[PDB]
RNA sequence: AGCGUACACGGUGGAUGCCCUGGCAGUCAGAGGCGAUGAAGGACGUGCUAAUCUGCGAUAAGCGUCGGUAAGGUGAUAUGAACCGUUAUAACCGGCGAUUUCCGAAUGGGGAAACCCAGUGUGUUUCGACACACUAUCAUUAACUGAAUCCAUAGGUUAAUGAGGCGAACCGGGGGAACUGAAACAUCUAAGUACCCCGAGGAAAAGAAAUCAACCGAGAUUCCCCCAGUAGCGGCGAGCGAACGGGGAGCAGCCCAGAGCCUGAAUCAGUGUGUGUGUUAGUGGAAGCGUCUGGAAAGGCGCGCGAUACAGGGUGACAGCCCCGUACACAAAAAUGCACAUGCUGUGAGCUCGAUGAGUAGGGCGGGACACGUGGUAUCCUGUCUGAAUAUGGGGGGACCAUCCUCCAAGGCUAAAUACUCCUGACUGACCGAUAGUGAACCAGUACCGUGAGGGAAAGGCGAAAAGAACCCCGGCGAGGGGAGUGAAAAAGAACCUGAAACCGUGUACGUA
C-alpha cells in the first residue's frame, strides 16, 4: 500500500483518485447521512486512501 | 420491630411542618390517616406521604400487626428546606 | 518489550488469590491484567431491554495490577522473574531458575 | 402543664487537623529571537459526537521517506458503535521532507479582524468554467533605454541587499513625572525615579595615557573585596558618600601611517574528507519461601541471595530480593553543534629607515547657551585666520630652569571576567497547604464586569479498586425513603478528606402553679 502504488504512473493514479472522489466518496457520505452503514471502518479506509492519493501526484511528478 | 420513613430537603418551612405534626403526635395511625385526609395544611400532604410510605415499607418488610401500628416518633429538622422523619412501630 | 501479553500463565501473589494460577488474556495500558476465573465481581448493572442486557447482577472479572501477578513456569512449578535474551536475530523473553526460554 | 438540670440520639456543622495532577524562590546549561519563503495572536473547519484540552489546516486529532519500538492500538475528557493486525507495511516515538483556510506588520485594490472586488503569465478545457506563480513599499548595486539637453541627469523596466511588527532585561544618549525627607517648604535628596524614542546587540559600553602622583611610583578596559561606611559633602542637620593603596576573575598589544628586501613563510575567514564527543527514538541491566494477624502485608517472626545497583516511584498499610527503575555496560538509517589531521581562492611571515597623522593642535578673535544669568563657573559652533614643530615643538608637576621623567594627533581595532531571564532542558527547597500558595492546584486570565485594552472571582479531596445501592416496594412514570445486594466498611452512598462547640429537634430520670 505505502510502496506498491508508488511505482504507478501519474495518469492511472489520477484516474483512480478522481473515480474514487467522484463516486465512492459521494456514495459513502450519502450512506452516512442516511443512517445506514453501521460500521464506519469503510469510511475511515476510503477517506485515508483518498487523502493518500491526493497527497501524492505532486511529489511524484513535477517535483 | 421498627419502621422508619424520612424525606430530606422538603420544600417547606421547618416550623410549619413541626407545628402540623405536633397536632398528630400520640394519635393512632388509622385515625391519623383520617385526620390528615381532610387537613388543609400544606404540610398535611407531605406528612401523609411520609406515613403512607412508612406503612408500605412495614408491609413490604414486616409480616403483620399493621392494624395496631402507632405513630411513635415524628420530628422535623431545619434544612428554608426541611427534613421530615417518622418512626412507627406496633409497640 | 512487554513482559506480560495475551494468554500468559501467571499466579496472583496477593488479593485473596495467593497461589491460585490463571491465564491472562490481555494487559491494560495502565498496568492492569485480565485473568479469567481469578477475581470475580458482582457488578450491579442498569437493566436495558435493548443491547442484550446480561440480566440482573453480572458475575464479571475485575482487573488487577501486574505487580500482584508473577509469571508461572511448569519447569519448576514456582513463579519466577523474566529476563531478555538475544536470539540469532531477535530478542525473546526467558524465565529464571536455570533460565527457561518462553 | 412549662421551664431548669444533665445523659443519649441525631441534623445545621466547620473550630481544628492531613494531602495534592499547583504555585513561589534558588543552582547548572543552551537560547539568548522570529519571520515577505508571511512572527505571535485571533475567526472558522478537521473526531462514528451533543460539547472540550491538545494536534492539524479543505491533503486539515492527519501526510511521504528513514531508523528504534511494536501487540495493542485507533490522543484523551468519558464511555459506547466499528475497526486493523498481533514478530514486522497494526500502532507508537523520533530525524528529514509535501499540503499547511481567512484575518492578523498583513503586501493587487477596497475594507469594518477573520469580509468583498480584480489584473498579468502559466496551464487546462465540458471552449461555460476551474488550478498554479506573481501583482504595496522607498533608496542603493548592475544592466537595457533615456528626455528638458548633444552626452549626462531625472524618468520607464528588469535581477540582488536593505523593513514593514512583535518580544523580559540592559549599553550610551535624548528628553522626562508624581510622592517623600528637610517638623511645612522656595534650592536639593527625592529622581534622573514613572514614562517614550533612538544604532545593533546578547551581552553591551569602554578597552591601551599631554589619563593619576609630586619628585619616589603600578602602568589596556570592566566586575568584586578590604579601603570604608572612613576622608569629604550635607540649614556640616536629616542623609549622602571618596580617592590612593593592597588583593580575587581577567591580563594582547598590535595594526594603516610606504619604500625597499627577500615571502604565497606562522596567522585569519571561507570551502570537502576522516575521527572522537553530544543532540537526535532507544537496548540490556539481582536477588524470598513459609507461619499469624491484618479488607488486602510492603506488617511481627525464621532461615538464604547480590550490592560498583539500599537514588527514587507504583503495587488494598511501611518492599533491595513484585514491577518500573538506579548504578553500570551499550546504541543512530539520515540530520546534527563542538574539536582537531586534512584538499583549495584570497587577507596574508619576518629585517633597515624615517614616516609620528598641517591650515591639525594650541592661540584665538562678538555673540546665543551650554542649569551654569561670569554666580564657585565652564562648555558648542561661529565672522575668521596666523599657525608651529613634525617624539628636532614640548610635557606638568610647591627654592627660577626645580634634578628626574613624561606622553601629546594614534589610532581604527582588540577577547577574557561583568547586569538580566519572555522562553527552553536538568536539579534543589527545614517555602505554602485551596481566603495559604499564583488572582487562578477545579478546562482561570474562567463565570462575570468592561466598546476594546484591561479588570476579574467562588468552586479541590467518594470509593485502593465505580466493583456506583442488582432487584422489589411505596411513591406522582418524579423527588424521597425502606427491605435486598455490592462494597471489610454505605457510623464510606455520587451533597460521598477526619470532623467539637456554637445553633435546631426527639427520648431518658429528677424537682417543677
Amino acid at each position: 500500500m505505502k510502496a506498491k502504488e508508488l511505482r504507478e504512473k501519474s495518469v492511472e493514479e489520477l484516474n483512480t483518485e478522481l473515480l474514487n472522489l467522484l463516486r465512492e466518496q459521494f456514495n459513502l457520505r450519502m450512506q452516512a447521512a442516511s443512517g445506514q452503514l453501521q460500521q464506519s471502518h469503510l469510511l475511515k479506509q476510503v477517506r485515508r486512501d483518498v487523502a493518500r492519493v491526493k497527497t501524492l501526484l505532486n511529489e511524484k511528478a513535477g517535483a | 420491630m421498627e419502621t422508619i420513613a424520612k424525606h430530606r430537603h422538603a420544600r417547606s418551612s421547618a416550623q410549619k411542618v413541626r407545628l402540623v405534626a405536633d397536632l398528630i403526635r400520640g394519635k393512632k395511625v388509622s385515625q391519623a390517616l383520617d385526620i390528615l385526609t381532610y387537613t388543609n395544611k400544606k404540610a398535611a400532604v407531605l406528612v401523609k406521604k411520609v406515613l403512607e410510605s412508612a406503612i408500605a415499607n412495614a408491609e413490604h418488610n414486616d409480616g403483620a400487626d399493621i392494624d395496631d401500628l402507632k405513630v411513635t416518633k415524628i420530628f422535623v429538622d431545619e434544612g428554608r428546606t426541611s427534613h421530615i422523619t417518622v418512626v412507627v412501630s406496633d409497640r | 518489550a512487554a513482559k506480560i501479553r495475551r494468554d500468559d500463565e501467571v499466579i496472583v501473589l496477593t488479593g485473596k488469590d495467593k497461589g491460585k494460577r490463571g491465564k491472562v488474556k490481555n494487559v491494560l495500558s495502565s498496568g492492569k491484567v485480565i485473568v479469567e476465573g481469578i477475581n470475580l465481581v458482582k457488578k450491579h448493572q442498569k437493566p436495558v431491554p435493548a443491547l442484550n442486557q446480561p440480566g440482573g447482577i453480572v458475575e464479571k472479572e475485575a482487573a488487577i495490577q501486574v505487580s500482584n501477578v508473577a509469571i508461572f513456569n511448569a519447569a519448576t512449578g514456582k513463579a519466577d522473574r523474566v529476563g531478555f535474551r538475544f536470539e540469532d536475530g531477535k530478542k525473546v523473553r526467558f524465565f529464571k531458575s536455570n533460565s527457561e526460554t518462553i
